[PDB]
């Protein structure tokens, strides 16, 4: 669940379009990731991993932490 | 009236709206904790937006109070009181109102411009598409189905406390300026009764949509 946090939040910082690294405790909606960020997301991160996710996937796992170790788990 | 909340929930539910983060506002003590590890852009509309709730509730009586966020992000209104908030560029709002006159409220605000790609086919039944592409020309009727399913979970809550997507609401948007969501998943509210259909109204105003849902008691 290393390898894979740090894309999830490549993939964040796409969403947000940032530059700066991301506190992997820091839930996603204080860096103003709002329900329509969450799900492109949410779809970005089915085509990058070929898997199938639950569209209340950020709002289950609202840390880079918890996605990882979500992801993780069934892939 | 002018304002866009105020055209599609009756009067009896003040609101109040800000196209902009006026200076100098600041939130209450017990509100700086949720926003003390934020970035400006969420700390801005965090608290834009609970000044517009402090004025709606300050019509109803109330006065100034702190409106903390539950276990899945609801605001925490005082007894008595329901109410929906709402934040997008270019818009802060907020309505309230008397859980002896309605028994719930939501509100959501969204660009008029077309979803981005790939979302239309997460939030949307395959009825809903076709429904949608039958609609007359000039309005971006995904934007406004997204609305209009974010609203219906805003509304839901409070009388469930429990989940609702995408999925589990049939939404209908008339041109007329209303919209009805059925609800597909078992409706069972917290007061017994049992939850499957909503009245919505909607507008589009200054580059916005605005998506009302009133429960009625
Ligand atoms: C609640 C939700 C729709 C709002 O996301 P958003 O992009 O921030 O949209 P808005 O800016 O218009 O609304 C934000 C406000 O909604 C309120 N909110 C958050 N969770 C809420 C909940 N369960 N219930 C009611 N209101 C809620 C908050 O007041 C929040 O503002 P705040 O964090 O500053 O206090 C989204 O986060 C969500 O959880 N959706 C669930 C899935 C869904 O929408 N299904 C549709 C059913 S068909
Ligand atoms: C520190 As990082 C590359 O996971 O945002
Ligand atoms: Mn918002
Ligand atoms: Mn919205
Ligand atoms: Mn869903």
């Amino acid at each position: 669940p290393g390898h894979l946090a740090s894309a999830i939040a490549d993939e964040i910082r796409a969403v947000l379009r940032s530059g700066d690294p991301i506190d992997h405790h820091r839930p996603l909606e204080t860096l103003g990731l709002d329900a329509l960020m969450g799900l492109e997301l949410r779809n970005r991160l089915e085509a990058s991993l070929g898997i199938t996710l639950p569209v209340a996937l950020v709002w289950a796992y609202p840390t880079i932490s918890d996605l990882a170790t979500a992801l993780c788990e069934r892939m | 009236t002018d304002q866009l909340i105020a055209s599609v929930v009756p009067e009896l539910l003040p609101s109040a709206e800000l196209y902009e983060d006026p200076p100098g506002l600041e939130p209450l003590p017990e509100e700086e904790p949720l926003i003390a590890k934020s970035v400006a852009k969420r700390r801005n509309e965090f608290i834009t937006v609970r000044y517009c709730a402090r004025q709606a509730l300050s019509v109803l009586g109330i006065p100034e109070v702190p409106i903390l966020k539950g276990d899945k992000g609801q605001p925490l209104w005082p007894d008595g009181i329901v109410g929906s908030m709402t934040h997008t560029e270019g818009f802060r709002g907020a309505v309230v109102g008397r859980t002896g006159e309605v028994r719930s409220v939501g509100i959501d605000a969204e660009p008029h411009d077309v979803l981005p790609n790939g979302v239309l086919k997460s939030i949307a039944l395959p009825v809903e598409r076709d429904e949608l592409d039958a609609l007359p020309a000039g309005t971006h009727w995904d934007r406004l189905l997204f609305c209009a399913k974010e609203t219906t979970y805003k509304a839901w809550f409070p009388l469930t406390a429990r989940w609702l997507g995408f999925e589990d609401a049939h939404i209908t948007i008339d041109p007329d300026g209303t919209f009805t969501s059925r609800i597909l998943v078992d409706g069972r509210a917290n007061d017994g009764t049992v939850l499957s259909a909503f009245d919505g109204r909607w507008i589009i105003d200054k580059g916005l949509i605005l998506t009302a849902i009133v429960v009625p008691k």
